[PDB]
RNA sequence: AGCUAGUUGGUGGGGUAAUGGCCCACCAAGGCGACGACGGGUAGCCGGUCUGAGAGGAUGGCCGGCCACAGGGGCACUGAGACACGGGCCCCACUCCUACGGGAGGCAGCAGUUAGGAAUCUUCCGCAAUGGGCGCAAGCCUGACGGAGCGACGCCGCUUGGAGGAAGAAGCCCUUCGGGGUGUAAACUCCUGAACCCGGGACGAAACCCCCGACGAGGGGACUGACGGUACCGGGGUAAUAGCGCCGGCCAACUCCGUGCCAGCAGCCGCGGUAAUACGGAGGGCGCGAGCGUUACCCGGAUUCACUGGGCGUAAAGGGCGUGUAGGCGGCCUGGGGCGUCCCAUGUGAAAGACCACGGCUCAACCGUGGGGGAGCGUGGGAUACGCUCAGGCUAGACG
């Protein structure tokens, strides 16, 4: 337009659409799960996916993905949110770290470890 | 710290040659000299079209692993070069020869790169009366260097000086080959060195 | 690894969905709503309610199977 | 009051003063009236330390008080010297 | 400096008291463009000789009142009724924008 | 409305640059006159005059191109590639001294009405003075 | 979208160090507002910080300024100064004692407990330095501060060896069975000597005091150490922690086996339903490296809120048009004013940083010294082309 209109107005600033209800911009959030179960992806992929309907301590609702390949996870298993969208799963935000509270070190993982939390395997 | 470990693959991967054994990179042995190829299974592979990024990154790392260096203190001192006035490519080179091993290496007190930060680090160079262990030592022009005294007897450095009686030191530089000396004269330009380098493209990779 | 506790499960076809999710009466007893295999897509094989399809289900949560046999 | 005083910048171990005219109910770091010296206590430099004369001694006659340190550094680069 | 402003009488409805119109022209930070920025100001005036329609020269005092903290040095312009009018006018709209 | 009259000389001058014609006509100010000039001095143009148009001063404006060029696109080659006023009446800028705006790193130029006159960028570094931000010429 | 009744202005008084609707008595009936009031939400604010080519944008941790609040609220007193952080009173909320009448409290001081929470530190030593405050002084106080403790929390520095050493051991992996890879890597030779132990060992600290000099200037003397037996130097002296990510494209780096749209990976495209350079493993490689990756959050890339620097026939997008208010914007000539605007001088722009130079801690980070710049704002002077303004005219706009 013309500086003018600019001047009458402004320009509507960018307000950034927060990704990620984890509240306060919480970098994680550990929460208790109310439903330990499987879901259906999409149109493009297939494969039963292992989720977990989980409650936090910030106090929503929401469902998070487990890693891994052979997760552990009961129910009131205390549990601590990634955050970070994966692709397939609809209503999904949040991942599971794997490596600390009732998300333990998947085994028989000897290469991707860190993202995981799996300890060494001590060298002969 | 220091890379460790492996060296004249580094040179394979690079395909041209680095001098970084010294001898043995100078005997027909560096690999380079007897196989000239890439490292690991596919070293003899049908060549992939190096993407324009990597190139710039593959001088990146000639460039860095040239001298011996962790990537961050390099970062740091191409940093350096950006703020200083000038040919940023030719001072930032300058200001890397300008370290201490460099020195070292150059002046012939060593005859390999890792060699003479080794020898910086024990304790043995001296810098204008006091000894240094620090290879990120940034030497100013006019300044003399020298080995230390009761480290003046070591057979290494004797025999190294020998190697270096008779052939030619770096124009900026120049050495005292009886009393175990040396000085650094001028701060070295581009042309004054013979290097694999095209630091361009490693300027231009650092951009990003 | 493949950690492997499938349930190799018979089952009678109950309530056609969309997606060709099948609710499967099972032989051994509760209907969930379990989809097809990638195999039966790629060949384009029809099930209809009224075959007894094998239903590979997973030991986490039997509220989703895997119909693997052609009928 | 309106006291002379050294002022701690620099490091740990590493010290370093500046001789400065400030207000009584100011922190050691505080917004001072007038930076008017410096002094290194490691001796370090050949040129460790140097006041500005004349300002200082500006202060002293406005009223200003040195504290004991401050006085004694005033003293060695002469200002309360008389001639 | 005892601040020295241009402006124009707007109204008196008032014992001793002018109110006075600064357009003070300032640039934009930001998009160039000057802007005809206006602030009302509150005189003190010890005479009432100042009447609806004066442009005069407002100074920076000593405050007489909340909000009135400006004496009239003297009178530029007598009687231009026409900047006076604009003020009055865009007043009376003001009481046709809300609802 | 004939708003701004230089923007308005300025488009006329682009116009006449595009389609080749020597000469072209455009209403008569001091500011115009002078911005001519200056334009005439730095060499964008072969000259000017003022003549008549129906009791209406008028200003020609005798153009200049490079020479006619080769292989496709004849078009003769252009010596005002692109002309455009920046202080656009309204959004009107100024700038000073350690403000004006090296133009195509000097191979065009700015014009800047300053205190001293109308003049030019160099001219204007020497004297060392800034002003208002007309036009840009390249 | 209207708000406002001590609300706006007045006279007097009171209160105050001092103006004042701060408050009161009485009179007037205004005032502000779409140039964004009031209301809501959000929020300490800045020097700054990070980013960014810059304009910007976001941020305001520490460090410095200034405000504000010391359970919540409200108020004074005293004093030069508070409406008073470790001072008072009173109500409410809470924890402590109670012989039930009543009091005690306030760590948003250091240290820690407790809670929340992903997450944050030693119930540390010291008055030695500097500052504080009292005191004639000695001195006393000081969780200001100085340091140590813990944490790869961030940045920088260094170690985890180097010189040899096969046209190439084993180990392990592919194979077109020749061979290649790993890889000069190893082993082994030589040398060095971080760690480590011994020998010393600070600089930081010379004053305040004392005497000669008048209790001045000046001169001599003494005492003074938490860090810390640390740093550092002298001698010896051991080859002495490597990890994590990725490996389809972006994007650096590919093969084999396992698995069969399953298990899984994912930042996006998307890979997987039997030869997967995308999944699990194994080598190889690549990236960095005592760290690297994940997540959050900000800027960038987004010239994707566009002032620099975007658009609107068909992509999001011209309102249905008219009249018209504020507003914005404006023809030609001549003169004045000089508000904008420019210029020159200065005053300011505290320090720290950011920038240059130099110096110091064995380099660097860190830190010092000196310079320079600095948008903006104030004042003095000028300039008048350009906007503005006032005056006069002109007919090319407009109207008749
Ligand atoms: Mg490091
Ligand atoms: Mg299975
Ligand atoms: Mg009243
Ligand atoms: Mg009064
Ligand atoms: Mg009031
Ligand atoms: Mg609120
Ligand atoms: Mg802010
Ligand atoms: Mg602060
Ligand atoms: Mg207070
Ligand atoms: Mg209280
Ligand atoms: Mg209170
Ligand atoms: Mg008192
Ligand atoms: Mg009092
Ligand atoms: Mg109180
Ligand atoms: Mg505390
Ligand atoms: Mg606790
Ligand atoms: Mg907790
Ligand atoms: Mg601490
Ligand atoms: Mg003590
Ligand atoms: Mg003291
Ligand atoms: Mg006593
Ligand atoms: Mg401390
Ligand atoms: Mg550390
Ligand atoms: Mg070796
Ligand atoms: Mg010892
Ligand atoms: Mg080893
Ligand atoms: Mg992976
Ligand atoms: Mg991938
Ligand atoms: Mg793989
Ligand atoms: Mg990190
Ligand atoms: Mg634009
Ligand atoms: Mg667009
Ligand atoms: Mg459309
Ligand atoms: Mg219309
Ligand atoms: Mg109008
Ligand atoms: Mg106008
Ligand atoms: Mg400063
Ligand atoms: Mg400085
Ligand atoms: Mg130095
Ligand atoms: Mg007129
Ligand atoms: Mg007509």
């Amino acid at each position: 337009p013309t500086i003018n209109q600019l001047v009458r107005k402004g320009r509507e600033k960018v307000r950034k659409k927060s990704k990620v209800p984890a509240l306060k911009g919480a970098p994680f959030r550990r929460g208790v799960c109310t439903v330990v179960r499987t879901v259906t992806p999409k149109k493009p992929n297939s494969a039963l996916r292992k989720v977990a309907k989980v409650r936090l301590t910030s106090g929503y609702e929401v469902t998070a993905y487990i890693p891994g390949e052979g997760h552990n996870l009961q129910e009131h298993s205390v549990v601590l949110i990634r955050g970070g969208r994966v692709k397939d799963l609809p209503g999904v935000r949040y991942h599971i770290v794997r490596g600390v509270y009732d998300a333990a070190g998947v085994k028989d993982r000897k290469k991707s470890r860190s993202k995981y939390g799996t300890k060494k395997p001590k060298e002969a | 710290g220091r890379y460790i470990g492996p060296v004249c693959r580094l040179c394979r991967r690079e395909g041209v040659k680095l001098y970084l054994k010294g001898e043995r990179c100078y005997s027909p042995k560096c690999a380079m000299e007897r196989r000239p190829y890439p490292p690991g299974q596919h070293g003899q592979k049908r060549a992939r079209r190096p993407s324009d990024y990597a190139v710039r990154l593959r001088e990146k790392q000639k460039l860095r692993r040239i001298y011996g260096i962790s990537e961050r203190q390099f970062r740091n001192l191409f940093e350096e070069a950006s703020k200083k006035k000038g040919v940023t490519g030719s001072v930032f080179l300058g200001l890397l020869e300008s370290r201490l091993d460099n020195v070292v290496y150059r002046l012939g007190f060593a005859v390999s790169r890792r060699q003479a930060r080794q020898l910086v680090r024990h304790g043995h160079i001296t810098v204008n009366g006091r000894r240094v262990d620090l290879p990120s030592y940034r030497v100013r022009p006019g300044d003399e260097i020298a080995v230390a005294e009761k480290s003046r007897n070591l057979e290494l450095i004797r025999q190294n000086l020998e190697a270096m009686k008779g052939r030619k030191v770096g124009p900026w530089l120049s050495l005292d080959v009886e009393g175990m000396k040396g000085k650094f004269l001028r701060l070295p330009d581009r042309e004054d060195l013979a290097l694999p380098v095209n630091e361009q493209l490693v300027i231009e990779f650092y951009s990003r | 690894a493949k950690e492997k506790d499938t349930i190799r499960t018979e089952g009678v076809v109950t309530e056609a969905l969309p997606n060709a999710t099948f609710r499967v009466k099972l032989d051994s007893g509760p209907e969930i709503l379990a989809y097809i295999s990638g195999k039966m897509r790629m060949h384009y094989i029809r099930i209809l309610p009224g075959d007894r399809v094998v239903v590979e289900i997973t030991p986490y949560d039997p509220t989703r199977g895997r119909i693997v046999y052609r009928k | 009051m309106v006291k002379i005083r050294l002022a701690r910048f620099g490091s740990k171990h590493n010290p370093h003063y500046r001789i400065v005219v400030t207000d009584a109910r100011r922190k050691r770091d505080g917004k001072y009236i007038e930076k008017i010296g410096y002094y290194d206590p490691r001796k370090t430099t050949p040129d460790w330390l140097k006041v500005d004369v004349e300002r200082a001694r500006y202060w002293l006659s406005v009223g200003a008080q040195p504290t004991d340190t401050a006085r004694r550094l005033l003293r060695q680069a002469g200002v309360f010297r008389q001639e | 400096p005892k601040k020295v402003l241009t402006g124009v009488v707007v109204s008196d409805k008032m014992q001793k008291t002018v109110t006075v119109l600064v357009e003070r022209q300032f640039p934009h930070p930001l998009y160039g463009k000057v802007i005809k920025r206006s602030k009302k100001y509150l005189a003190h005036d010890p005479e009432e000789k100042y009447k609806l329609g004066d442009v005069v020269e407002i100074i920076e005092s000593r405050p007489i009142s909340k909000r009135k903290r400006f004496r009239v040095l003297r009178l530029v312009e007598s009687g231009r009724m026409d900047l006076v009018e604009k003020y009055l006018i865009r007043r009376q709209n003001y009481e046709s924008l809300s609802k | 409305m004939l708003t701004d009259p230089i923007a308005d000389m300025l488009t006329r001058i682009r116009n006449a640059t595009r389609v080749y014609k020597e000469s072209t006509d455009v209403p008569a100010s001091r500011f115009k006159e002078e911005i001519l000039r200056i334009l005439a001095r730095e060499g964008f143009i072969k000259g000017y005059e003022r003549v008549d148009v129906d009791g209406k001063p008028y200003l020609r404006v005798y153009l200049k191109y490079g020479p006619r060029r080769q292989g496709p696109d004849p078009r003769p080659e252009q010596v005002i590639h692109h002309i455009r006023r920046i202080s656009k009446p309204g959004r009107r800028v100024y700038v000073g001294v350690k403000e004006i705006p090296r133009v195509r790193r000097g191979l065009g130029i700015a014009i800047l009405s300053t205190s001293k006159g109308v003049l030019t960028d160099r001219e204007a570094r020497k004297l060392g003075v800034g002003g208002e931000l007309i036009c840009e010429v390249w």
